[PDB]
Order: C-alpha cells, then structure tokens, then sequence
C-alpha cells in the first residue's frame, strides 16, 4: 500500500509537471507573439523614417 | 480375580490413549508457525503482482 502511494504520487507530480510545462509553452507563446509585434514595429519605423516628410 | 484385572489394564490403555493424544494434539497446535508461511509468500507475490500492475 506505501509503493501502491509512491507511484500515485509520482503519477500526480508527473501529471503536475505536464501541466506546469503546458501552461508555460502557453506564456511564452504570449510573449513570443508580442516579441514579434515589436519585432514588426521596430521594422515598420525603420521603413517610416526613409520618408523624409514624416522623418523630418 | 482376572476379569477385574483385565479390565483394569484396558482402563489403563484408555487412559494412556487419551493422554498420548492430548500430547499429540499439543505438538500440532505449535506447528501453526510452520504451516502459515506458504499462504504468507503466497499473499506477498499476489501484492507484488498487483502492485507490478498499477505501476
């Protein structure tokens, strides 16, 4: 019944640790996602100040 | 007088018929020590396979 608890309890910190992975894939997608945009941003601004209009 | 003489002795047989079975019967009492361990190991490998199974 001890190592019957030992392995459960290893499924649950197994089980734990997909999900804590999981939900961090999920965060750094997020930051990723906003990386590029600020990525496209910097690029885009790069573009804007070969107008000399504007860039004046 | 031999008929109370014989009786007399197959009294005393009875007597030490019962008393060498209570003796007998007082050994196998203590030999339960001896007979448990089979069904002991058995139970023991039945936990180990089941326990081989959940994992």
């Amino acid at each position: 019944e001890k190592k019957e608890k030992q392995i459960e309890q290893q499924k649950k910190i197994q089980m734990s640790n997909l999900m804590n992975q999981a939900r961090l894939k999920v965060l750094r997608a997020r930051d990723d996602l906003i990386t590029d945009l600020l990525n496209e941003a910097k690029q885009r601004l790069s573009k804007v100040v070969k107008d000399t209009t504007r860039y004046q | 007088s031999q008929g109370i003489q014989q009786l007399l002795q197959a009294e005393k047989r009875a007597a030490e018929k019962v008393s060498e079975a209570r003796k007998r019967k007082n050994r196998r009492l203590k030999q339960a020590k001896e007979e448990a361990q089979a069904e002991i190991e058995q139970y023991r490998l039945q936990r180990e396979k089941e326990f081989k199974a959940k994992e």
